[PDB]
This record gives structure tokens, C-alpha cells and sequence, in this order.
């Protein structure tokens, strides 16, 4: 679901668009159906059925499909980076690797303890 | 920094953007810079890091500075001379061995030939290589 | 290596060229180590060698007639090679490989 | 309204939704709906495309460190500088291997430290090995260049005297001391530290297209209203 | 740092510029020239529709209704299909890239000189009889008498008390922390200046006052740093673990409050042509 | 025409909007326009991220392996002669 | 599973033997002769 970025994130951001759009029936001084008509543009239902009433509402309107979209571009870009940074797990280089040449705790490995593994780890210094 | 002096000799008349004037020296390089001129030796302006150094060693120490700027140009090696069979510093380095010598300050390098001759001091910086390309022209503009 | 002009005029002096590479760096190592001096010399009389009318012509005839000890360069193992000198232990892969544009 | 239709065809494409055309075939409006998805998968698809180009978009390898094989492998594309031949060019003697790179910048070797960088501006050449505190400072106050690579070979400046002179010890003193005093860390801030340093050619290549339609709008509407006119 | 260091950089785009006026401008200007086309009361309508197919598809107007107006709306929509997708570009690029900034980027800083009077009180990290404490204390004793309350016994232990929470910043040598902080315990830690000394002099071999030995030593010395041993030297033996190898809710503040300051401004435009 | 209406947004809701009817009556209607529409959005994005991320792949292709082949056994016929370029006097 | 990463220390098997026996030379002709006239080709293909 619309877990990457914050869960409330997205709360806080159909909050402030609840907001906004109840100010924005406050200015017109059909609000179910402006709030239903706002809801689809926002979900690209296109419903159509918004009445405005001043030009100072269609104007807020449109700043509001603006952000709306600019926060459709930003959670594609989001979704298309988390895309690009699949496998996050990175694969071991052969011996050279510093993170196994240092030993840590979270790594463990060993061959046999009677083996050819045994006399080329023992003989190199 | 190597500027052409003042007309009247007196090159002068600088500032910083902190009210502090530039200290600035004279020096009598080749004035003519290109080789196979007749050499005038006219005196000009030099300012910069090593000037500003020399400046609070000598007020540090107790001496006074005749700076004179290198005549031939190259930094200095040594080379083998020209139909002989022995070989000599050149360059910079060259005024080191003769008459002039002093107590040269430049952006010099620590090195081990230069150093079996001459003597250093502890460096007053740190430095690599860094080999250096031009920029490359970002042609990716979205113009189709 | 052995400089011989054309025709008559093939009577040449030992011209003195030097050589490196992969290889001279193994025998310059197994000189330091095993502690031998050598005398190092091109051949041109034949290439890495092949058997024609019961002889043996290039690298491997210079070792099969006591003309030499060694014939390092790149050789390569065989069959009908080791049934007339000696090799060591492999110290590259090699097989028989095809490159098409 | 087969005009107003190919109008809606042309139009649904980019979104317009102008609903100008209602087939009366089924399997017609079938088809359309078919299309128009088709459509939204090729314009995705080419958004993912523009995406990636300019994600991937990195065309440039240059050469970092001596190391690397395209820098030891000379080559005649273009040739290397080597800054009057001192200094820099007795550690190249020194090594073996930069024994061999050298044939390439032996016969090519400058006499002055800005003829090369003079030389790099006229695009004759991009190499410069050089004391990386000199090649910093160009990059910085010529905002037209960038230093790319690992150091190697350092070896700091200093003061040179001759053989044995009486002024060595209190001259090596004092440049200790001012290291310690904070006095070169001002100096070294008040000379060189600071030195001057959604594409808009994006929207200037879309946008004259769009003035060019908004200008070619008024010839198309005169054309048109003289064929009505004229039929 | 405690936690991870992310910039979402909500302002960095190069908008709101002389670019951005130019595209106003350019919008204003189509959106004239459709009216004028369509009339050839409706200019609001027009610019909402274009300004919804710029911005989103679901804006219902019936002000631009023709052929060459059919024409101008349809080059429009490529347009603004072009810029958004050139946007979403843009922002992949700059996901690709990163942005950190220095925590204080200074020595001589205002924290370390009256810490007291700065948020709570900072804490001071050396160690006693060092050559960092004696250097300290000669240049300027006030941050040396503050510093006495916190003077660790070693390295590790400081360390280890750091990445407790107590102290704050650590004063040291220069290779020593870097090979620390290089192969450290998940690459948490990092210097506060991004690679920068304020003292440097290097180490050395304290041979006896006049032995008879400095030359060889000098002189064998600078031939190792000559013939690049010791650039392999200190490749075997001093690496990092990582060195060089490397829509949220806190991401629309900014923008939130542009909307919510733009209504404001919307409601005292729609208050103004009320009273008119 | 009630079936067609829906067949026909329930395709445009997928695809794009741009296909607009009075089909949908009733809040609940609304509310499952919705819906469907934030579902298709968020199929969409991942469509397209995944379409993205697709371009960091390039596969090869080598046909044949080895001297054992159609080409290489059979000398002659096929239809272009072949070529069997090889140095003599060696060991290959 | 998987067998990520690259390769060092390659040095092959062998068939071992005492430091005088009577077999030695035969057996490394006959494991080259079999080896080239296409025998471990073969083998690798139908075991593993």
C-alpha cells in the first residue's frame, strides 16, 4: 500500500485537502457534491459535477490540481527510485571484499577442517 | 603574482574587500619575457602566498629581501650539457648553485635529487597531483 | 636472434635484440629463485613445431638434438609433444577456442 | 461528424476527452477503448523510456588516476602534458612503467606552467598533471573545468636553502610555529578560499514549437473560413 | 549524527525564476490567443481548462469549442505532456543525486567559544597529555577550562561513550580518525568537517639531537615516497570499511504551507471583489 | 445502454478518463468510481516504475556452442559457403 | 543458493601416486590422450 514515504503522510495530506476544500465552500458565501467532485478530480474520476461560484474559487481550484498532480509526480518519482534500488543486498567480491577481509559478527563462513582451503589460508601471511 | 608595475615606477594602490592594503615587492625580472629580446631587467610587481610569507619571516626574523625573479624559467633538473660529457642544474634551481643563491622561496617540491644538493625546510603545504581534464559540455537538455 | 638477409646474403652476425613479456617474467623469477644463469636466444628455423618425415623442427627440435635445456614461451602441452621431452606443471589454461565477427 | 470525430480521435490521445464521437458500432467503440489503452501504454511507456534516458544519461569515462587502462594504454586520440619537464617528469623517470607511458609526453612536453592551461582552454588538449593546490584553484576561479581523480605521489612544498647556511633553524622553526600559530590556516583563507563558484533549454524547445502553433493557429483559421467561403 | 542525514529539498528547483515568469507569461499568452480564437465571459473558463490539461485531465469547460481551437488544445496537451514527464526526469535525477551538509563546518565556530550560553551545554572530547591538549590550551585556555569536566581514558572508551549519546563532538588527531571512522561499526559516524585539518604537520622518526644518522634516514625516506611503496604500504594497511563507497511528511511542509498561504490570498482576493 | 456505460468507464477508469458518462447513480456508485480509479492510478505508477527500472537490463544472445553444429559438421551445401580460418603448422 | 563472486587459487585435481611406481608416465599420457580425443568433454556433459 502507500507504505514507502510515511502512512501519515498521507493522512496529513487528505486531511489538508479536506481543509482546503472546506474553505473553499466557505468562500462561495451542493457542498457534498463540490467535496465528491473534488474527490475525483483528486482520484482522476472526473465527475464534473463541481458548481464554483467566484473566480477566486476556480482560481484556488486550480492551485489545487497543480499540487495535486505535482504529488502524483513526486510519488511516481518515489516508486520509480525504490524500483532502481532493488536488490539491496550487495554480493561478496571474491576475497578482496574489505567488509569480509575484516571480521565482523554478523558474517560467518569456514571450509572443512582438514582440507586444501586450510593449507592456502595457513601458508599465506 | 607577476603585474606590470605603475609608469612612474611606483606600483601601488590596492586593497582587500576586509580595508586591508596588499603588501606588495619589486621585482627585477625579464621584462621581456619572451627569450632573445635584449634583456631589460625593468623592475615590475610581485604579490602573492609566498610573498605574504616572506614578509612575516623576514618581520619574524631580523634580514632584508632584494627579490629578483628566476631568468630562465624552468622550476630546474638536472641535464646533461650540450656537446660535453658532464651534466648541471638548470633553471630555477641553477641560480641556487652561483652568486645568487640566498634563501629562495617558491612553490618548490621536497624531492630526493633536488634534495641531496640542497637542504630543505619542514613544507608550509601539502599537495598531490590530480591530473585535470575540461569539463565536458552537458549536451542532454531535453531540446528533443 | 639469428639475422639472415635474402638469397646468398643470409650469412648474418647474432644481432643483439631485447626481449620481454609474459613469459620472461616467470624465467627471470625461476632464475632469482632456482638460482641459475642463462643465455637467452630467438630460433628461426621452423616455428612452435610439428613432425615432418620423422624430425622434429623448431623450439621442439632444439630440445630433442641436446641443442638446449629449456624452450620456454608458449608451448603447449600434447600428446605426441610429451612422448619425446618432458613438460612441467601448467601454469596457463589454453584450449581451442573460435572468435567470428 | 466524421470531421468532429477524427477530431475526438486526434484529441483522446492527449488527454483532451472532448467526446465528440460515439460510434454506432459496438465492436467500433470496442476497438476505440482498445486503442485508447493501447495508446496510454505506448505514452507510458515512452515517459518511462525519457525517465531512464535521463537517469542513465552518462556518456563520460574520463580518465581517473594514472592507473587506469585507458590512461596507460597510450593512445592517438589525443596526447598528455607533462608542464615544462620538472619536477612532475623526474618521478615519471623514476618508475619503469612510467618509464614506458612517457614516450607519449616526451616529444610533447610544454615550456610554462599557463601555455598548457592556455592550450586546454583552446580545446587543443584535455591532460594536465600538475601540483594539485595549482590545479584547484584553476578549477575553482575558471568555472569551466573539473579535476577529476585519486592523489598520488604527495610531497609537500618548502623553503630551500643551500647546503648548510646559518638562517635553517630558525627559519624551520618559525614555519612550525606559524603552522601551530593558526596564522597559515588565515593566510591560506584570505588568498585562496573563495573564488567565484526542469532544463530551461526543456521548456525553450517545447515552448517555440507552441508559439510557432499559436502563430500558424490564425493562417489555419483564414484557411479554413476561405474554404467555407468558398464552398 | 544520530539519525540519517536526508534533505528532501523542497524549494532547490530552479523554479520560481525568470524561467517560470517566461512560462506564465507564455501560458497567459495561448490562453488569450484561444479566447480570442473561440470568440472569433468565457476567458475563465478557457484558462481553468487549460490550466486543469496542464495540471490534471478532470476540468470540465465548454469555452473552447473548434478546429484550429481543437488544434491549439491538442498542442497544448502535448506541451504540458512533455513538461511533466520531462519533470518526473528531472525528479529521478535528483533522487539519483544527494545533498549533505556540514553539522558545523568550523574550529574556531561560535559553539566552541560559549557554549554555555547556546542551546545545553556541549561537550569537550580530548584526551590528557597529548600533543592535541597542550596545542589547545596554548592557543586559547578558555575552551581548555571548560573542556577538564570530560577527558576520556583512551580512544575506545571515548568512542564508545560517543555512540552512548554522552558526549557530542571529539577532538583528536587526524589519521587516527580517519581509520576509525573508516572502518566503524556501520558507518555511523563521520568527522564534523568533511575531510578538513586546521594544524597539519605530519608525523616523524625522533632521532638523537645531532646523531649521526638523519641524512641516511632523510635521504632513504624520500626515496621510499619516490618510488610509490608507500602508496602500497598504505593501500594494505590504512583502508576504511566504506570511505568513499557509499512524499514523505517532512518533504511537503514547504508546499503545504505555499497552499495553504495561497488560499489565504485567495480569500482576501475573493473578500476584496465582495466589498467591490 | 447501462452495461455499455460501465463496460465503457470501467475501461476509461483503467485506461484514462477521457470517456465520460452518467452511469454511475448513488453515493455508492461514487465511492467505488473512486476506488477503482485510486486502484488503476496506483496499477499505473507501479506499471510505469517497473517499466522504469526494466532498462537496467540487457540480455545477449549466442545462438551456437561449440564446434558441434549444423554449419561446422557438415562441409558443404547450406546455401553460403562457409569459412574455416585456422593458422597450420601448430597444434590446433 | 548462490555462487556469486569471482575466483582465485585455480589449480586443478589430479590422480595421485607414490613418488616411485611404474605407472606414472602412462597414466598422465593416457588422461591427456583421452582428455583431447574428446573424452572429459563428454563426461562433463552426461555427469555434471
Amino acid at each position: 500500500f502507500m507504505q514507502p514515504f510515511q502512512s501519515t503522510l498521507w493522512l496529513l495530506v487528505g486531511l489538508s485537502v479536506h481543509v482546503v476544500a472546506v474553505m473553499l465552500y466557505l468562500l462561495d458565501r451542493t457542498l457534498s457534491s463540490a467535496m465528491w467532485f473534488s474527490w475525483g478530480v483528486l482520484l482522476n474520476s472526473g465527475i464534473g459535477e463541481g458548481a464554483p461560484r467566484s473566480f477566486s474559487a476556480r482560481i484556488l481550484g486550480m492551485v489545487w490540481a497543480g499540487f495535486a498532480m505535482i504529488i502524483v509526480a513526486s510519488y511516481t518519482a518515489n516508486l520509480a527510485a525504490f524500483l532502481v534500488l532493488d536488490r539491496p543486498e550487495e554480493r561478496i567480491t571474491g576475497i578482496n571484499d574489505p567488509r569480509l577481509r575484516n571480521p565482523s559478527d554478523k558474517f560467518i563462513y569456514a571450509t572443512v577442517k582438514q582440507s586444501s582451503v586450510d593449507i592456502y589460508f595457513r601458508r599465506q601471511v | 603574482y607577476v603585474k606590470p608595475t605603475l609608469s612612474d615606477g611606483t606600483c601601488k594602490e590596492e586593497f582587500t574587500v576586509n580595508g586591508d592594503p596588499v603588501k606588495k615587492v619589486i621585482c627585477t625580472g625579464p621584462n621581456d619575457t619572451s627569450p632573445g629580446s635584449p634583456r631589460h631587467t625593468v623592475p615590475q610587481c610581485c604579490y602573492g602566498f609566498c610573498i605574504d610569507l616572506l614578509i612575516k619571516l623576514a618581520r619574524t626574523m631580523n634580514f632584508t629581501y632584494e627579490v629578483h625573479l628566476v631568468a630562465d624559467g624552468k622550476f630546474g633538473t638536472q641535464e646533461r650539457v650540450n656537446n660535453s660529457n658532464k651534466k648541471e642544474w638548470n633553471g630555477m634551481m641553477g641560480e641556487l648553485l652561483s652568486g645568487q643563491a640566498d634563501m629562495i622561496v617558491a612553490p618548490l617540491t621536497i624531492n630526493n635529487e633536488r634534495a641531496q644538493y640542497i637542504e630543505f625546510s619542514k613544507p608550509f603545504k601539502y599537495q598531490g597531483l590530480t591530473i585535470l581534464v575540461k569539463k565536458e559540455i552537458p549536451r542532454s537538455t531535453l531540446d528533443s | 636472434k639469428f639475422v639472415k638477409i635474402n638469397n646468398s646474403t643470409n650469412e648474418g652476425m647474432n644481432v643483439k635484440k631485447c626481449c620481454k613479456g609474459f613469459c620472461i617474467d616467470i624465467l627471470k623469477k625461476l632464475s632469482r629463485t632456482v638460482k641459475f644463469t642463462y643465455d637467452l636466444y630467438l630460433v628461426t628455423n621452423g616455428k612452435h613445431g610439428k613432425k615432418v618425415n620423422n624430425v622434429w623442427n623448431g623450439m621442439i627440435g632444439e630440445v630433442v638434438y641436446q641443442r638446449a635445456v629449456m624452450a620456454v614461451g608458449s608451448l603447449t602441452i600434447n600428446e605426441e609433444r610429451s612422448e619425446v621431452v618432458d613438460f612441467s606443471v601448467p601454469f596457463v589454461e589454453t584450449g581451442i577456442s573460435v572468435m567470428v565477427s | 461528424t466524421l470531421s468532429s470525430a477524427m477530431w475526438f480521435s486526434w484529441g483522446v490521445l492527449l488527454n483532451s476527452g472532448i467526446g465528440e464521437g460515439a460510434p454506432r458500432s459496438f465492436s467500433a467503440r470496442i476497438l476505440g477503448m482498445v486503442w485508447a489503452g493501447f495508446a496510454m501504454i505506448i505514452v507510458a511507456s515512452y515517459t518511462a523510456n525519457l525517465a531512464a534516458f535521463l537517469v542513465l544519461d552518462r556518456p563520460e569515462e574520463r580518465i581517473t588516476g594514472i592507473n587506469d587502462p585507458r590512461l596507460r594504454n597510450p593512445s592517438d586520440k589525443f596526447i598528455y602534458a607533462t608542464v615544462k619537464q620538472s619536477s612532475v617528469d623526474i618521478y615519471f623517470r623514476r618508475q619503469v612503467e612510467l618509464s614506458t607511458m612517457y614516450r607519449h609526453m616526451e616529444k610533447h612536453n610544454y615550456e610554462s606552467a599557463a601555455e598548457a592551461i592556455q592550450a586546454v582552454r583552446d580545446n587543443k588538449l584535455h591532460a594536465f598533471i600538475w601540483d594539485s593546490a595549482v590545479l584547484e584553484f584553476e578549477a575553482s576561479q575558471k568555472c569551466d573545468l573539473v579535476t577529476t581523480g585519486e592523489l598520488f605521489f604527495r610531497s609537500g612544498f618548502g623553503i630551500g636553502m643551500r647546503k648548510d647556511s646559518p638562517w635553517k633553524q630558525n627559519v624551520s622553526l618559525s614555519i612550525l610555529k606559524s603552522h601551530e600559530n593558526g596564522f597559515m590556516e588565515d593566510l591560506d583563507k584570505t588568498w585562496v578560499r573563495y573564488q567565484e563558484c526542469l532544463t530551461f533549454e526543456n521548456m525553450a524547445g517545447v515552448f517555440m514549437l507552441v508559439a510557432g502553433g499559436i502563430v500558424a493557429g490564425i493562417f489555419l483559421i483564414f484557411i479554413e473560413i476561405a474554404y467555407k467561403r468558398h464552398k | 549524527r544520530s539519525n540519517g542525514t536526508v534533505s528532501p529539498s523542497a524549494f532547490l528547483e530552479p523554479f520560481s525564476a525568470s524561467v517560470w515568469v517566461m512560462m506564465f507569461v507564455m501560458l497567459l499568452i495561448v490562453s488569450a490567443i484561444a479566447v480570442f480564437v473561440f470568440e472569433y465571459f468565457t476567458i475563465g473558463k478557457a484558462i481553468w481548462l487549460l490550466w486543469g490539461l496542464v495540471f490534471n485531465n478532470s476540468v470540465p469547460v465548454q469555452n473552447p469549442k473548434g478546429t484550429t481551437s481543437k488544434i491549439m488544445v491538442s498542442v497544448w496537451a502535448f506541451f504540458a505532456v512533455i513538461f511533466l514527464a520531462s519533470y518526473t526526469a528531472n525528479l529521478a535525477a535528483f533522487m539519483i543525486q544527494e545533498e549533505f551538509v556540514d553539522q558545523v563546518t568550523g574550529l574556531s565556530d561560535k559553539k566552541f567559544q560559549r557554549p554555555h550560553d547556546y542551546s545545553p551545554p556541549f561537550r569537550f572530547g580530548t584526551v590528557p597529555n597529548g600533543s592535541t591538549e597542550r596545542n589547545i590550551r596554548n592557543n586559547y585556555p578558555y575552551m581548555h577550562q571548560y573542556m577538564t569536566k570530560f577527558n576520556q581514558k583512551g580512544v575506545e572508551d571515548a568512542l564508545v561513550s560517543l555512540k552512548t549519546g554522552k558526549l557530542d563532538a571529539f577532538i583528536y588527531d587526524a589519521a587516527v580518525l580517519n581509520y576509525k571512522a573508516g572502518r566503524d561499526e556501520g558507518c555511523k559516524l563521520v568527522t564534523i568537517g568533511s575531510g578538513y585539518i586546521f594544524a597539519t604537520t605530519g608525523y616523524g622518526i625522533a632521532l638523537q639531537k645531532g646523531s649521526p644518522w638523519k641524512r641516511q634516514i632523510d635521504l632513504a625516506l624520500l626515496q621510499f615516497v619516490g618510488d610509490g611503496e608507500m602508496e602500497e604500504l598504505e593501500t594494505l594497511w590504512l583502508t576504511g570499511i566504506c570511505h568513499n563507497e557509499k512524499l514523505d511528511i517532512d518533504n511537503m511542509a514547504g508546499v503545504f504551507y505555499m497552499l495553504a498561504a495561497a488560499m489565504a490570498l485567495s480569500l482576501i482576493t475573493f473578500i476584496w471583489e465582495h466589498l467591490f
